[PDB]
RNA sequence: GAGACCGAUAGCGCACAAGUAGAGUGAUCGAAAGAUGAAAAGCACUUUGAAAAGAGGGUUAAAUAGCACGUGAAAUUGUUG
RNA sequence: GAAGCCAGAGGAAACUCUGGUGGAGGCUCGCAGCGGUUCUGACGUGCAAAUCGAUCGUCAAAUCUGAGCAUGGGGGCGAAA
RNA sequence: GUGAGCCCGGGUCGAACGGCCUCUAGUGCAGAUCUUGGUGGUAGUAGCAAAUACUUCAAUGAGAACUUGAAGGACCGAAGUGGGGAAAGGUUCCAUGUGAACAGCGGUUGGACAUGGGUUAGUCGAUCCUAAGCCAUAGGGAAGUUCCGUUUCAAAGGGGCACUCGUGCCCCGUGUGGCGAAAGGGAAGCCGGUUAAUAUUCCGGCACCUGGAUGUGGGUUUUGCGCGGCAACGCAACUGAACGCGGAGACGACGGCGGGGGCCCCGGGCAGAGUUCUCUUUUCUUCUUAACGGUCUAUCACCCUGGAAACAGUUUGUCUGGAGAUAGGGUUUAAUGGCCGGAAGAGCCCGACACUUCUGUCGGGUCCGGUGCGCUCUCGACGUCCCUUGAAAAUCCGCGGGAGGGAAUAAUUCUCACGCCAGGUCGUACUCAUAACCGCAGCAGGUCCCCAAGGUGAACAGCCUCUGGUUGAUAGAACAAUGUAGAUAAGGGAAGUCGGCAAAAUAGAUCCGUAACUUCGGGAAAAGGAUUGGCUCUAAGGGUUGGGCACGUGCGUGCGGUUAACAACCAACUUAGAACUGGUACGGACAGGGGGAAUCUGACUGUCUAAUUAAAACAUAGCAUUGCG
RNA sequence: ACGAGAUUCCCACUGUCCCUAUCUACUAUCUAGCGAAACCACAGCCAAGGGAACGGGCUUGGCAAAAUCAGCGGGGAAAGA
RNA sequence: CGAAAGGGUCCUGUAAGCAGUAGAGUAGCCUUGUUGUUACGAUCUGCUGAGGGUAAGCCCUCCUUCGCCUAGAUUUC
RNA sequence: AAACUUUCAACAACGGAUCUCUUGGUUCUGGCAUCGAUGAAGAACGCAGCGAAAUGCGAUAAGUAAUGUGAAUUGCAGAAUUCCGUGAAUCAUCGAAUCUUUGAACGCACAUUGCGCCCGCCGGUAUUCCGGCGGGCAUGCCUGUUCGAGCGUCAU
């Protein structure tokens, strides 16, 4: 049987853009196919890490899937991980209570030096 | 090559028109020098120079 | 090896097409024509080539509306029709 | 419109499908090459050859002019003496 | 067969010895490729205006290579001949 | 006629020319290695000798070594003499016909010559994007051709609102355009068939992408813009302007390890073929499954419980863990994995009839396993190296925000399913080379890539073979000298020669053993030794599955035991040991270091005089000096 | 340490010789077909003499018989001399 | 005379095939070993100085076979 | 004696000199002033019943109109011409036209038959989609128009 393939287009390189795989047709013939490159990952936009429930596709290939299989359901679903959202959320919660204790002091400091100046 | 472009494939168009051997019919006429085509090309002789 | 060996390697085009001469003078990384001068707004022209000078003149063409001039002229660049001509 | 000019190795590179054919990556370089006959009348027909052609036999004023074609020198060659 | 690592035997510890593991290097033998050392080599109006055979250097990199692009003669480029 | 010359006869030939006196000049040839053209001897001479090789019959034809068919014999030997491409060529492609010329012979043949025919795309490239780089604009130089400039010392423009003092007002800042890759980036097509020649382009079947319009079904909503899960997150939907954030595009080299496809290998079965003196339940061939989808699964990682020293988990490679390990239970990225649709109706194999052709018709089958330090491509998790850290843009998506728009006269501005419409331009033949490109040529040179079978063997070494290609390079006869290429030679063993030049000797692998010197890394395969065939055995080195009770009822507890140290089944290649046996040889061809003592010399790896010099030359790391805030 | 750098020696090894012999292929050779070039004042047997240190041709002698083939490398020719 | 063949003379080294209480050992079947037996198994032994080659520049052969023959062409005091 | 080599002659070859010819050069003289954004010179690609070139021409393509002449063209084919005529012709003249893609070359580009923008018209079910056709869109500068900008100078 003959084993030994070509090329079906007319780049002879064996360049990124070229990459090809064995198939068996059902007349019997060894070929090649022609095939992408594999999808990318989405990572999170804080840590770097893989999301985790979003498909690795080509870029534009995303235009072609509906909204739920490209996000989570939460708060930066899609764009951050869990952990992330986690530490935005208490991170966020801790400043604006000491941005408030801060306020508290610096009008307990004022009103005691106005009290010396009175 | 197989890839060339229009005007690349024009000229060669123009050149496969006239590559030809003159009409029998023009040895014929009244006063005819003409005897042959004396700008014939051919392939392997000389080059078109595109 | 400067010889027939290193001919061997003569696949590449310095020249292509001109599209204002016709030549095969078109330096294809320069866009400029050796032959004419493309895409300079003048004609290249020198005067220590006459046989240069005389390859591409007035005349080696077709003149295609600069034979009519003399006629025109010998009739004095006239309008109109001959009288009781046909016509509209 | 002309010449005490040149007459196809001369005269323009070019008397001719010459700035052509051809060469060079390119700028550029750049030839050779005219003449049957008054008229194609460019050889019917027969014959030998696979053919190219040959031989007869016409055509012509002449083929000692056969699209190798006016004339046809020399070098050099064949045959005959 | 470099660092790193495991085990065993010592040593107060640092370390020392033994057996493994690991897979470093402008390291090495060597195929392709790249190069071009030698031969009273072949060839010498050649297959070739530098070719052919055997032999040889290098072979994971200061390695080999295509295309696109840049540097133009008072110049360029040059591990410099 | 002294002579340069003049005149006549004969022959050939076909249209003009001469004497005398003056005038006029591009006016007289044996030479210039002249100039152009033509022609000899040499001479039927030198050769027409790399790439292993040809032979028989028949046909065609005037004619056959180099045409064709059959019959043989060989070669390329998968880093090909194979199957396709990039550059370059441009019709060389296919059919028919053919005088000369060309194919250094011959030619009935041809890439030659003559007449015709052949290249079919929304899905393959171009076209788009930007890279290194190049060119306009503003502006400034230059006598000027033009030079610089590409974000600048430029008024270099987008959006929204408005019934009024109606002929306005508001918001925003980022700059400036174009060219530049048929190997970078990038929306989307597969299989079967079909021609003399095109095919992921034609035909048939089955799909996909992009954009547009507008329906139906389904979804959401009277708690207006979904529900579920502790969570990781899921699900057919499930609003989202300005202005922002983020991801993808998007990325080095090398090392071993693991997963998957294809190839290679092994066993059985049906069908066909070959072998058959003897043997061989034999040797060989078909036994296939695309894009696109559905569904169930697949390392990393993440989540929940819980709290670890008698530290534990764990890779070939020592990393991980109170910043939460192990264990148990889950969630997910990732298919070239399994099953199903596609799809057996195809393709392939076999058989039985029919058949002047036109044309075919009908049956049977296409199945089940195994293996691996194999080859190749791809994916994943690791690791190493850097005074080296290994593109950009077009383009697509997610999120933050909450502007708008939204219901029971029902509404819907739903990334869900189905349905409707549309997709322009070229390029597409063939060669890619011992004859299609460059070298003046059909030149032993040169010229960028994939795909790559069996045996031997460490091995894309050498040698032999399969598929697929060739059998093409002037032939016949003879076997002198001298050659070129390949070999052998008794005895001696470098006496040869300027010089051991050349040749010979060595060589794989296992084992014993290995000096001086040394920058401690090397030297080192130093040196010097012992062995190797065939046959018949022996031993060692693995994988998978599988525990008794008591209750509820094939799962949950409460126990109990670590001799499963046992059984059943399956599997491959290495290593060691022993007997027997042939021998002139045992790495039996092939392949394959001679070694040692020293001296000079440049540190080393590397580089140059393409076409006489490859080196103590150049470079190099290291070192030193000078200048500059 | 490394080296296609230059040199001397040792062991092994042998057709380097001593001393040459033999075998194979391809040539050379013969035939069919095909078919150049370099070079060429004229030509080609010598000896002695030919003042200018040179004879192929002159003088005097030796002599001297068609047409040819394979070799050969003394002159004569032959080095992009 | 030629082509075969036969005999001789030389060269090599014992053919194919069959068989064997030869054969290190291994595995089966049973009499469980008493050539226990059968199967395989390099090699060994016998048939077998056998097979093969032998003039191409070896020898012999009226009396071992088959064939060929008094030409053709050219030239000559 | 032949053959061979050489010499002489005749005929035949080879080759293209000589002679004669010349729709060509060369030089002199005389006359004339007329290229282009109303797109030149030059280039490419095409056009004939049967053409490769030269010549002529431009999709109206070896040509159309008009004027004049007055019977051809011719290599073949096919047709002529009411010849007493709106009429042959590869005819002459030439005032009317056609004049592809380009090129100073002009929407932006061009190594691409690449990409646009504006305004009309027509066709295909068509308010939205698809297709075809027509006319336009370079730069510098002048004159004018109209819309503007700036406490630059003012008036109110
Ligand atoms: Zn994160
Ligand atoms: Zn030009």
């Amino acid at each position: 049987a003959p084993t030994r393939v070509t090329y079906r287009r007319r780049n002879p390189y064996n360049t990124t853009s070229n990459r090809t795989r064995v198939i068996k047709t059902p007349g019997g013939q060894l070929r090649v196919l022609h095939i992408k490159k594999r999808g990318t990952a989405p990572k999170c936009g804080d840590c770097g890490i893989k999301l985790p429930g979003i498909p690795a596709l080509r870029p534009r290939e995303y235009a072609t899937i509906s909204k739920p299989k490209k996000t989570v359901q939460r708060a930066y679903g899609g764009s951050r991980c869990g952990n992330c959202v986690r530490d935005r959320i208490i991170r966020a919660f801790l400043i604006e209570e000491q941005k408030i204790v801060k306020k508290v002091l610096k009008e307990q400091s004022q009103a005691e030096k106005k009290a010396s100046k009175k | 090559p197989s890839h060339k472009t229009f005007r690349i494939k024009q000229k060669l168009a123009k050149a496969q028109k006239q590559n030809r051997p003159i009409p029998q019919w023009i040895r014929l006429r009244t006063g005819n020098t003409i005897r042959y085509n004396a700008k014939r090309r051919h392939w392997r002789k000389t080059r078109l120079g595109l | 090896t400067k010889g027939t060996s290193s001919f061997g390697k003569r696949h590449n085009k310095t020249h292509g097409l001109c599209r204002r001469c016709g030549r095969r003078s078109l330096h294809n990384q320069k866009k400029v024509c050796a032959s004419c001068g493309y895409p300079a707004a003048k004609t290249r022209k020198y005067n220590w080539s006459e046989k240069a000078k005389r390859r591409k003149v007035t005349g080696t063409g077709r003149m295609r509306y600069l034979s009519t001039v003399p006629r025109r002229f010998k009739n004095g660049f006239r309008t109109g029709v001959p009288k009781g001509a046909r016509g509209p």
